[PDB]
């Protein structure tokens, strides 16, 4: 039950976002980032991607090899995912106000969410003989968490994890438990997702799973399909007591966390629904936070036609029973502005809620023509945030939750709170 | 272990598999282990540390020499006494039949002494049966006088003969065997009683 | 018959229940072991009935030349109506600098 | 083949043609597999519909 | 920039997909005419070779005809074409999992626009390239043709058939078609012509553009073969003329008016002429050799007995639907089983042969006279009493005829056993088959290969008569049970019980308390044992009882 | 464990010749290389686990070995896997991307193509175990090269200590589907020329 402080966040997200401040400008202006296929990647796609729209990091094919002390040959051999984590971790220490030279030798742990991106399969020819020697460590999933710790000279634990889309919420749960266990002094948690090969967009298009206009219309009645997008992000964490001893900034406090599987039984009982209703209870208990005290939730909201309805049902079964008068649970999802973001969906959500706390407003969910008919809104105890509302500091401590789901059956929840923010 | 001494009472040894050939291969593995451990410990293990699949076999024996012959009979696939085989169909669908004393006087009456004269041996063989029979027997004595207690201990021709003592011993033994089957977790969906023994089915 | 069977009184009842267990009833055998000296032991595990599951059909064990094509001469064609043999190569951009020294 | 060989022969035959040639509306357990039985299967991994 | 592969151009050509039989053109510099080459990988073969003959994959005749048309039209945008003097030797075939090389060529004839095309089939290993089709090409057809004909006017002279029986007729001609080539949707046939409705003929590359002609032309072969009898395959066509790609529906007409040759015309849904074919001959390859084309190996086939140790419990007899008839060589056995069926509440009647004594109050039947009429005139009397029959048991005494007659002749005994059992069984089938009775033949010591004593040869007509029923009255359920000839016979409720668990037909046997069932099963045969064999030199050998053709090969 | 003890106590070693039966396109690039292989990793029993054989062909050999090895673990732990369904059991597997789809020298059949995704994604290897056994705990895959097994144990020990779960399953798998890691270790001459790990010797 020690609270864990987010000291700083760094990220790259669709539509030219490079900082938490940029993501705020994008959501508060109600824009969306989904666009055309990238040029400049080696993609010789057939007719199979004609009309496919998605969210891409423009410029992932560019890097600055000299700043991190690499040979340009090695910088070419590395998976784009390893490079985004490395570039984002420097930005994470800088906004946290820590000198990377003072971080050397620290008991900082690393917990990275990464999935194998297939990068060397772009080659038509056999590789040049100088590149070949670097291709092993350049593309192994286990090397991604090791490289960060070598570059920044960190001496704590280092792990790469994979759990499909929940990989960032699972990485963050391990980092929170590590800091509470007393294993490490700081912890670095996050992930990356970059489409070096087109094959995942082709696999979703062949099965007709994508929305036709490429929008994840989160919780709306339109509900046409999902939308794949890229993204990368790192959070730096420390125990709240140690953060206040040193005098580092606190942007938000992580209070409680949980993970579960949705098991295996007949789909008629809604097994993924029962799984969410246990995982929320577990996360509230881990943080010792009462279910009336949460104001809002950054829902998974991917736009799958039944799945958003199972999520809305699970929230009514779990939060929607004990609401104070005039305090109905506000629901939204960042996937509406930037697409699904695959492995980093939890970081995108945390950046939104961290910026919402700092600016005393909750942003609207875009493209909501009317609420989804697959769940019962008749309690009035839960609603979509269809016009933005104020969220002032005051006598009630502000709190919010995040959810992530995936088809392999992992589910999770996090609770966030205000910084204590003592007067200057 | 503080392990007690005992006589060589029969062990039920249970095997299951998801296809027929795997059952026969399982018998060749297990036949090499029943030689080292005691059969009561092997049987207690297979009842508890294993699943209950669709293809099934049961082997009965008093000791190592008989149980090895059963597992060999399974392994070669040849029928022998104390081996049983089959394929389960999952539905419960079970009913239980009960009978009175006096119908044993209709024909072959000494066989309806010999059944009950055999059935007495169950009192040493199983924990659940003795307490059930004793509870019924001592409960009946207050309606009948002491001779019913001798009759339950000496279940001779009275169990076949239309008499108050015969009907009393028949109700006792039927009630006790029903508690035995429910201790083995057989659960009836229906009951039928023939003649004056209908009270047992009730 | 549940009381009736073979001469040892226990074998009758265990065989009659054994047939019900065999046919499908979920019989609890624990009463056969209760009050006796029973322990627990490690026993052999389930015998799998395996078959080949692989993407590729098994390759024939024939010896062949390791790298026969000469970098310029390439592959010899089998044009059926030809008066004499012809050969072709395409060089990819990364090969060109290796052959053209 | 000293004993136990049964009725035994040597030829090129495809029995799936043979039992469907002429015509036959009911099974024949000398060539056809005897019967079905009661068992059930999961909807597979990843699939979670309805 | 830090990336492995340099970036793609802002604009590029579509690089259109090749037709799978002709592949990508070669670029020989000095060559007199164009050539093209392909390898099919073992996975691709199943999509291109859409037809099976006797299990082996073969290339459809409409696909060879389209291959020549695709080879012809490669150099030009022109929308109408003509092929003449088309010849299609042999069968293109590919044994399961093998590679298939293909090659094709074009040569200018020097006669203005006239060009020659050829196709050659797989060269591999010690084998060499061989011809598999040739045609002459004349471009720019530039001639008028008839005005529209209403497709709905065409079928009136002919009966309609179910498309299921159309493909079953082709199955009885050795041929089966994968789903992309099952393009028929309605068919009419009779006399010297046929007409049909053809769906979207969507071969590989066929959902749009010219390639759809492969399966439209193949429908003309399917329909042309449907009119004949005995297996046959296309060999020549004298003209093919085509204009445009075929519409999403087309109508076919096929006629047999030329001496040994078909003509065919393809019409659009609007009644426009799409293509025509003249002088289609199958007759020069009527009845070509299946034994070289069949996929199956030489194997050893054996009747193996499996115990019913799994699920071997009898189950109930099927209720009071009608009586059971029991006939036996022994009046005491017939009576005993009729007493047993009475204890179980099943109605039964006892029958005996009229050369046996009427010892135990049975009916009597003239079995022993070889004639089904006098047997039938006896069974008809039971129907006139109002008796109804669920099934019939015939039980045989086994070796007991040997000590009873006091002399041995197993071949005369087999002749008698056959004659008796035939008289009973035929006589019964005539009188009751509409009731769907069940027939059970109960031999003893007839089953081969089982343990416990030798088989008795005089039983053999019973196993023969069982299989003689199974294929000739295929709607009637029946079974043979073979008893042990020396152990005591089982309770009749056990016999009938296990037999009522069989729908259809089967062979069962009893030895001890076990029930067994026969299955015909297969294993590889080591013919190389004979390749190592030589017979001993200091001996004589007999070849016996054969004709000239068998004897000459045995002597060889 | 008993087979490992027999090998170790008899003082043997198990490094040997390159596998037949796998479809490897290794020319002279593995000539004279020796290594330790699981013989018969290409053989499996799809009907036991409830897989259609085309899905069982699509799966990476690493997902198959974990699934087989898990059943054996429960059968020695004395827990019937039918009793474990609905338990709060967590899964932590050390696993790496095996490249198994890159064995195919041609585009696959359209029946197997739609199963290759969850057949070969590393993050499926935790979830599929939890599906087959009906386990409700957290299910993660970890990778840090050779140490991936200690990392899985450490996270499982810390999960059980913090009360997150009632049981935990921790371990890993490694199979050479492709030859390429042996080709490169031979190319750079890191392998001993006799193939033995002479662990601390001169
Ligand atoms: O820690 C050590 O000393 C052991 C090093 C072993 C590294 C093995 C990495 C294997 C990754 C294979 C892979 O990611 C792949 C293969 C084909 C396409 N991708």
């Amino acid at each position: 039950q020690e609270p864990i402080a987010v000291l700083g966040i760094g990220c790259r997200f669709p539509g030219g976002v490079r900082s938490p401040e940029d993501l705020w400008d994008l959501v508060d202006s109600g824009g969306d980032a989904v666009g055309g296929l990238p040029a400049g990647r080696g993609w010789q796609a057939g007719s199979a991607l004609d009309g496919v729209n998605a969210g891409f990091i423009h410029g992932v094919e560019e890097f600055d090899p000299y700043f991190f002390g690499l040979d340009p040959v090695e910088a070419a051999a590395m998976d784009p995912q390893q490079r985004l984590l490395l570039e984002t971790t420097w930005e994470a220490f800088e906004r946290a106000g820590i000198d990377p030279v003072a971080a050397r030798g620290s008991r900082t742990a690393v917990y990275a969410g990464v999935q194998f991106g297939g990068y060397p399969l772009l080659m038509r020819e056999a590789p040049p003989p100088q590149v070949l020697d670097h291709l092993g460590l350049g593309n192994s999933v286990g090397a991604a968490s090791g490289r960060l710790a070598y570059q920044f000279g960190l001496l704590g634990g280092a792990v790469t994890v994979d759990t499909q889309c929940t990989s960032s919420i699972v990485a963050l749960h391990l980092a929170v438990k590590a800091l509470r266990n007393g294993e490490c002094a700081l912890a670095l948690a996050g992930g990356a997702c970059v489409m070096s090969l087109p094959t995942v967009l082709m696999d979703f298009h062949r099965r007709s799973l994508l929305a036709p206009d490429g929008r994840s219309k989160s919780f709306a009645a339109a509900a046409d399909g999902v939308s794949l997008a890229e993204g990368a992000g790192m959070l730096l964490l420390e125990r709240l007591s140690d953060a206040r001893r040193n005098g580092h900034p606190v942007m938000a406090v992580i209070r409680g966390t949980a993970i579960n599987q949705d098991g295996a039984t007949n789909g008629i009982i809604s097994p993924s629904g029962r799984a969410q209703e246990r995982v929320i209870r577990a996360a509230l208990a881990d943080g010792r936070v009462t279910a009336d005290s949460v104001d809002a939730v950054e829902g998974h909201g991917v736009g799958a036609t039944l799945g958003d309805g199972v999520e809305v049902t699970s929230l009514l079964s779990t939060y929607g029973q004990e609401r104070p008068a005039g305090r109905p649970l506000l629901l939204g999802s960042v996937k509406s502005n930037i697409g699904h973001t695959q492995t980093v969906g939890a970081v995108a959500g945390i950046v939104k809620l961290v910026m919402a706390l700092r600016n005393e407003r909750l942003p609207r969910t875009v493209h909501v023509d009317g609420p989804t008919p697959h769940a019962d809104w008749s309690s009035g105890t839960v609603r979509l945030l269809t016009e933005p509302e104020p969220w002032r500091r005051g006598e009630r401590v502000r709190r919010a939750g995040l959810t992530c789901l995936t088809l392999s059956g992992t589910n999770g929840h996090l609770i966030l709170e205000e910084p204590p923010a003592d007067e200057p | 272990a503080a392990r007690p001494a005992n006589p060589e009472r029969t062990v039920p040894l249970v095997l299951s598999a998801k296809s027929p050939t795997a059952l026969r291969e399982q018998a060749e593995r297990l036949r090499a282990t029943i030689t080292a451990a005691e059969p009561v410990d092997v049987g207690h293990s297979l009842h508890t540390t294993r699943s209950s699949f669709r293809h099934r076999a049961v082997v009965l024996g008093t000791g190592r020499e008989e149980l090895a012959a059963g597992l060999d009979a399974l392994a070669g696939d040849r029928t022998a006494d104390g081996l049983v085989r089959g394929v389960a169909r999952a539905q419960g669908q079970t009913a239980l039949l009960f009978g009175g004393a006096g119908d044993g006087t209709s024909g072959d009456r000494p066989a309806d002494a010999e059944g009950p004269r055999t059935a007495r041996g169950l009192y040493e063989a199983f924990p659940a049966f003795a307490e059930a029979l004793d509870e019924v027997t001592e409960h009946l004595a207050g309606l009948l006088g002491p001779e019913v207690r001798a009759a339950v201990r000496e279940p001779g021709p009275a169990c076949a003969e239309p008499t108050v003592v015969g009907q009393a011993v028949a109700f006792a033994l039927n009630t006790a065997l029903h508690r035995l089957l429910t201790a083995f977790a057989v659960r009836p969906d229906a009951t039928l009683g023939h003649g004056a023994g209908e009270v047992a089915a009730a | 018959s549940v009381p009736g069977g073979g001469r040892p009184p226990g074998q009758a009842l265990l065989s009659a229940l054994g047939e019900l267990h065999t046919d499908g009833v979920a019989i609890d055998w624990s009463q056969a072991f209760e009050g006796r000296g029973a322990r627990r032991v490690d026993l052999p595990t389930y015998p799998y009935q395996k078959v080949r599951c692989w993407l590729v059909p098994p390759e024939p064990q024939v010896s062949v030349v390791a790298a026969p094509p000469h970098p310029l001469l390439g592959t010899a064609l089998d044009l059926v109506d030809a008066t004499g043999q012809s050969f072709t190569q395409q060089l990819t951009p990364g090969q060109v600098a290796g052959v053209f020294g | 083949e000293a004993d136990g060989s049964g009725e035994a022969g040597l030829a090129r035959v495809d029995w799936d043609r043979y039992l469907t040639a002429g015509h036959r509306p009911l099974p024949y357990t000398v060539l056809e597999t005897r019967a079905s039985y009661d068992e059930e299967k999961a909807p597979g991994f990843g699939q979670n519909r309805m | 920039r830090c990336w492995l592969v340099p970036p793609e151009p802002q604009v590029s050509v579509v690089a259109a997909p090749p037709h799978p039989l002709l592949g990508t053109a070669l670029d020989l510099v000095d060559a007199t005419g164009q050539s093209f080459t392909q390898q099919l990988t073992p996975g691709q073969v199943a999509g291109v070779f859409g037809q099976q003959l006797y299990g082996t994959p073969v290339l459809p005749a409409g696909a060879r005809l389209e291959w020549l048309l695709a080879a012809a039209r490669h150099g030009s945008p022109d929308s109408a074409w003509t092929l003449t003097g088309i010849r299609l030797p042999g069968t293109v075939s590919a044994a399961s999992g093998t590679p298939v090389a293909l090659q094709t060529s074009r040569e200018d004839s020097g006669d203005g626009h006239r060009v020659r095309a050829f196709v050659k089939g797989p060269g591999t290993g010690g084998g060499r390239w061989a011809e598999r089709g040739g045609a002459t090409v004349v471009p720019a057809v530039t001639r008028p043709a008839p005005d529209r004909v209403d497709p709905e006017s065409l079928p009136e002279g002919l009966a309609e058939l179910d498309v299921a029986e159309v493909y079953r007729r082709l199955w009885r001609q050795g041929s089966d078609y994968a789903e992309p080539l099952r393009v028929l949707r309605r068919v009419w046939l009779g006399g010297d012509e046929a007409v049909a409705l053809v769906g979207t003929a969507d071969v590989p590359t066929g959902p749009s553009g010219w390639s759809r002609w492969a399966a439209v032309l193949e429908a003309a072969v399917q329909l042309a073969a449907l009119s004949g009898s005995g297996p046959r395959t296309p060999v020549s066509v004298d003209r093919l003329e085509v204009s445009g790609p075929p519409s999403e529906v087309v109508w076919l007409r096929v006629r047999h008016g030329a001496d040994g040759a078909a003509d065919a015309v393809v019409l659009s849904g609007e009644g426009v002429r799409l293509a025509a074919v003249q002088g289609l001959r199958l007759r020069p390859m009527a009845g070509r050799e299946p034994a070289g084309l069949a996929e199956a190996p030489l194997e050893r086939h054996e009747v193996v007995w499996h115990a019913l140790a799994e699920d071997g419990r009898p189950g109930a007899i099927g209720g009071g639907t009608g009586s059971w008839l029991v006939f036996s060589d022994d009046p005491e056995r017939a009576a005993a089983w009729c007493d047993e069926l009475a204890l179980f509440g099943v109605p039964a009647v006892a029958l005996a042969g009229e050369d046996a004594e009427g010892r135990d109050g049975t009916e009597t039947v003239p079995v022993g006279t070889g004639d089904p009429d006098v047997v039938g005139k006896t069974f008809a009397e039971l129907r006139e009493r109002g008796v109804t029959v669920a099934g019939l048991l015939v039980h045989d005494a086994g070796d007991a005829r040997e000590p009873a007659s006091g002399a041995d002749d197993p071949l005369d005994a087999a002749c008698r056993r056959g004659g008796r059992t035939l008289a009973l069984v035929r006589g019964f089938l005539q009188e009751y088959a509409e009731q769907t009775p069940r027939i059970v033949l109960c031999s003893a010591g007839a089953a081969a290969g089982l343990a416990g004593g030798p088989p008795h040869p005089a039983q053999a007509p019973l196993t023969a008569l069982f299989t003689s029923l199974v294929w000739e009255h295929p709607e009637l359920p029946c079974a043979q049970v073979d008893l042990d000839p020396a152990e005591d016979p089982p309770t009749v409720v056990s016999l009938l019980g296990q037999v009522m668990r069989l729908p259809g037909a089967g062979r069962l046997a009893v030895r001890g308390g076990r029930w067994f069932e026969a299955r015909l099963e297969r294993r590889p045969a080591p013919a190389d044992r004979g390749e190592r064999l030589a017979l001993r030199p200091d001996a004589t050998y007999l070849v016996a009882g054969g004709d000239t053709r068998h004897a000459a090969a045995a002597l060889e």
